[PDB]
């Protein structure tokens, strides 16, 4: 099975916040127990400010998971420094209706285009696997972004289709 | 190998989520794998260590210190 994931685009001037919807369609039925994946961007030109849980993700797992406290299910990084965010959601609760199973959004990136930022300039907006290697000391970093579910304590891993957003600022 | 708690030879929120409830139990089947810092226990600290390394922030397991 498989799953799309995707970010939309947005419009501002230099020194304005823009607003990005990251969506999921096509989440299978069974549904997503864990997703993982970074954002990637020109600090340059843009710097992520915040990113909030969406519709979609915003379950009962968030309250009645156990280890939610010591780490939050919706469990974001940012790293302006070095042009990237990432984005985990997971969860250990079984129960499957707790898990992401519609399609929506599943979170709202706010971000700051720089000062500097001439008229006309742009900045993807990309979706993809966090640079970190597959596992450590492998030399090889891990290529896709991951989303899907446990059962049994197997792994049951979803391909995942990126569709990429924009940033671009108009003339006067 | 460090941080694989179902043993597939990756390390991914999947195993994210096999630390989660190895927290609960204080235990799982690759105990190793899980104790991260090495200090005989599955904890708070191994999930953060664990998160951490999937954020990309840090880059080496085991953890130090
Ligand atoms: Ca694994
Ligand atoms: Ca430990």
């Amino acid at each position: 099975e498989t799953v799309q994931i995707s970010a939309s685009n947005a419009e501002a001037k230099a020194g304005d916040q823009f607003e990005v919807k990251v969506s999921l369609a096509d989440v299978p039925s069974t549904g997503i127990q864990g997703i993982d994946f970074a954002v990637t961007y020109d600090n340059t030109v843009v710097t992520i400010d915040k990113i909030t849980v969406g519709e979609i993700a915003d379950t009962k797992a968030a309250s009645s998971d156990q280890t939610a406290s010591l780490l939050p299910t919706f469990d974001v990084s940012i790293q302006n420094s070095e042009g990237y965010s990432s984005v985990i959601w997971s969860t250990a609760v079984e129960d499957s209706s707790y898990w992401i199973s519609k399609d929506g959004v599943l979170c709202t990136i706010t971000g700051t285009v720089s000062s500097n930022a001439k008229p006309g300039a742009e900045s993807p907006i990309k979706l993809e696997a966090v640079k970190r290697e597959t596992y450590v000391g492998s030399g090889t970093d891990n290529s896709s972004i991951s989303a899907g579910y446990s059962a049994n304590d197997k792994a049951v891993k979803y391909t995942v289709k990126a569709t990429n957003g924009k940033i671009s600022v108009p003339s006067a | 190998v460090y941080g694989d708690l179902d043993g597939d030879g990756e390390v991914d929120v999947f195993d994210l989520i096999l630390m989660r409830k190895a927290v609960e139990n204080g235990d799982t089947e690759r105990f190793e794998a899980a104790d991260l810092n090495c200090d005989g226990v599955i904890d708070s600290d191994d999930l953060t260590y664990h998160s951490e390394y999937l954020h990309g922030i840090r880059k080496t397991l085991p953890v130090e210190y």
